[PDB]
């Protein structure tokens, strides 16, 4: 489980 | 080339419907993103003649997606609240599309394993996809809560405050309240992890409509289904990089309007009357 993210 | 023989036989909407019927496919995982709801009239962040885009300008963001950042919300809540006022995502404004009604039909046919949506528009729910079968992986505007202590807040109060220019505040800690949209940096709901660990590994078919693959962990869903099951992508863009090959040949990309493609799929599935009937009944 990890939090909502995006690679920027 | 033999190594290109497709798991679907013919990698077409016709072949897909045949495959579903001939193999009696009952465990269909449907994933849904922003492309599915364009036809409902949802304002695209990225479109220059929208009201939503005009707003974002003054603030100057290295991405419309920073409006959904938890750290920007704590710092300058006026920014997300200003976007919330313009998107009109409160339930009961937008109506479900042909894609949304289709998923409801899959459920009523006993073929839906789970519907997992990254949209925050509540349209799957508006189309009658049941609670046990629907995962709103990024929440929606249906309920609200404090971001500091997680205490629920009246959505009706939050709506009235937001739409009149007021940032809502927790009556326990003075924290900032927002609708229960999952922001960048927040936890996804449990039901997302249920779907990832328990549904996707047993899918017989995955149909991925209008999604990006660039928001995580949501984008893992189609990566964890069995290596042999068909993965159908309906999108206006060639998405997924090298994770998709449009190990057996099992991926297909259907370009064009996902609303039209679902209607065609429905025809071949023998569901065209049920779909036209849902579509009239609420447009
Ligand atoms: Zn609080």
């Amino acid at each position: 489980r990890h939090k909502k993210l995006m690679f920027k | 080339a033999p190594h290109q023989e497709h798991v679907l036989g013919e990698p077409t909407l016709e072949g897909l419907a045949h495959y579903i019927r001939e193999k009696n496919v009952r465990r269909i995982l449907v994933l849904v993103g922003a492309g599915a709801s364009v036809a409902a009239g949802i304002p695209d962040f990225r479109s220059p003649d929208t009201g939503i885009y005009a707003n974002l300008g003054k603030y100057n963001l290295e991405d419309p997606t920073d409006a959904f950042s938890l750290t920007l919300l704590r710092e300058k809540p006026e920014i997300f609240y200003s976007i919330a006022r313009e998107l009109n995502l409160w339930p009961g404004h937008f109506q479900p599309t042909a894609v949304h009604h289709f998923i409801r039909l899959l459920q009523d046919e006993g073929r839906l394993l789970r519907c997992c949506t990254q949209n925050i528009d509540g349209l799957e729910k508006a189309a009658g996809v049941s609670p046990e079968l629907l995962v709103e992986a990024h929440g929606s505007f249906a309920a609200a809560a404090c971001i500091e202590c997680h205490t629920p807040f009246s959505i009706e109060q939050n709506y009235l405050e937001a739409m009149s220019g007021t940032v809502s505040r927790c009556s326990t800690c003075g924290g900032i309240v927002k609708p229960n949209v999952v922001f960048f940096g927040e936890n996804l709901p449990d039901a997302f992890f249920d779907a990832l660990h328990h549904d996707a590994p047993i899918a017989e078919l995955v149909i991925i409509i209008g999604t990006s693959m660039q928001v995580h962990p949501f984008a893992l869903l189609p990566c964890v289904v069995p290596k042999s099951v068909p993965r159908v992508v309906m999108n206006r863009e060639r998405v997924g990089g090298l994770l998709f090959r449009f190990d057996v040949c099992r991926d297909v990309l259907f370009r064009g309007d996902c609303q039209e493609n679902v209607v065609t799929l429905a025809e071949y599935l023998g569901l065209s009357e049920a779909l036209a009937k849902r579509m009239r009944l609420s447009d």
